[PDB]
């Protein structure tokens, strides 16, 4: 279904102040 | 959520709180996986030496909220429960392993911006993604410091750490059940889950699908955020078969 894609931030193409931070733990 | 910081506005949707009717009493964090069902940790419905031992019909969750207190207008809905049900060997008497609960909602929730599920992983993620040193994100209205409480929803982002270094790092045994997570005694940064919020959700993102997934719900740990310590979570992927069987019963 829809589940783990947030209205305000994956469905508008908008980024959390922090997420970065957790793609970037997948390389270091 | 000790040295953690806000959570903007719908960075959690599936964020549950969990209350007790009367005395009204915010109890625990859970999450919400579909319109109508919510899962937290089973030591927040039973856990005997601290007089709990909770039916559907003592409890109430809110879902949508930001503020602790302050009621959130056509924004943060209230669900009875129809059923709660906890996992059969959950042992709260030795060190709280297999640390679940699912319940299923009274009646459906409509999806808002603020309030959407969050998803469960299957084999390939929880592979590709629960792997030390790789971080996830807990979030909760629990202890501000180990003991005050935020006004607002807090949010912290910490690394998955290897299993010998987790086992060594206290005397409680700890089972496949569980995965521990934290910063280290030489890292600069900090942050732990504490008092307050268990049963909230350990999430990551994936960078295949884009899609958050639920892989703890903090379960326990000694102190909050004390360096040459981490915080334990429950493993949801391996208790994975028990929610599918409750789901689908
Ligand atoms: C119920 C939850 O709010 C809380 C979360 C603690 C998370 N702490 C950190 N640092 N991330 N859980 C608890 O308080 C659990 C419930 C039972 C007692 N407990 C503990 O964490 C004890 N401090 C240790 C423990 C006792 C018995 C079995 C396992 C662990
Ligand atoms: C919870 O209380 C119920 C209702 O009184 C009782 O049947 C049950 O044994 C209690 N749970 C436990 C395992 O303490």
């Amino acid at each position: 279904a829809d589940c783990g894609l947030r209205p305000l931030f994956e469905k508008k193409s908008l980024e959390d102040k922090t997420e970065r931070e957790l793609l970037e733990s997948y390389i270091d | 959520i000790v040295e953690g910081s806000d959570a903007e506005i719908g960075m959690s949707p599936w964020q549950v709180m969990l209350f007790r009717k009367s005395p009204q009493e915010l109890l625990c964090g859970a999450s919400l996986i579909s319109d109508r069902w919510v899962l937290t940790a089973a030591h927040c419905l039973l856990y005997p030496p601290w007089d709990k031992n909770f039916t559907e019909n003592d409890l109430l969750v809110r879902i949508g909220k930001h503020s602790r207190t302050r009621y959130e207008r056509n924004i943060e809905k209230i669900s009875m429960l129809e059923k709660i049900y906890i996992h059969p060997r959950y042992n709260w008497r030795e060190n709280l392993d297999r640390d679940i609960a699912l319940m299923k909602l009274k009646k459906p929730v409509a999806f808002s911006d603020y309030i959407h599920p969050v998803c469960l992983p299957d084999r390939e993620t929880a592979a590709s993604l629960l792997q030390a040193g790789y971080k996830g994100r807990v979030t909760g209205w629990g202890n501000l410091k180990e003991t005050g409480q935020p006004s607002v929803l807090q949010v912290v982002n910490l690394p998955i750490v290897e299993r010998p270094v987790c086992k060594d790092s206290t005397r409680i045994r700890i089972t496949d059940n569980m995965f521990c997570a934290g910063f280290k005694v030489n890292d600069t940064k900090r942050g732990d889950a504490c008092e307050g919020d268990s049963g909230g959700p350990f999430v990551m993102k994936s960078p295949f699908n884009n899609r958050w997934y639920q892989m703890g719900i903090v379960s326990w740990g000694e102190g909050c955020d004390r360096k040459g310590k981490y915080g334990f979570y429950t493993h949801v992927f391996r208790l994975k078969k028990w929610i599918q069987k409750v789901i689908d019963q």
